[PDB]
């Protein structure tokens, strides 16, 4: 994303740095479906 | 001990009919233990089941 196209003060958020979250954030989201699926097999029978 | 000429045949019949009418409430038991075989056999199949689709 670019900001100020074409004058002196022009700067650029760069995809170096959110390539990096777009991993973390990938991972936060598999650990928090795994305990998700796996404590529901556990309590099929305690009716939630 | 003296008895009359048909008295003995009424007392062998009345001893005929029992072992007929508990001969099928033997054979009625022996069912009702058989539901509760399939009944525990579903439910056990119903959990394998789903496991195999969670993991998947």
């Amino acid at each position: 994303f670019v900001f100020g196209a074409g004058k002196p003060y022009e700067f650029s958020i760069d995809c170096d740095k959110i390539n990096l979250f777009r991993g973390v954030f990938a991972f936060l989201l598999y650990v928090a479906t795994f305990m998700y699926v796996f404590s529901t097999f556990a309590n099929i029978l305690r009716n939630k | 001990m003296p008895v009359l000429l048909g008295i003995p045949l009424l007392l062998r019949f009345l001893g005929f009919l029992l072992v007929t009418l508990f001969g099928y409430l033997l054979t009625f038991l022996k069912k009702g233990f058989g539901k509760i075989a399939i009944a525990i056999s579903l439910f056990l199949a119903l959990i394998i089941g789903l496991n195999s689709i969670l993991v998947g």
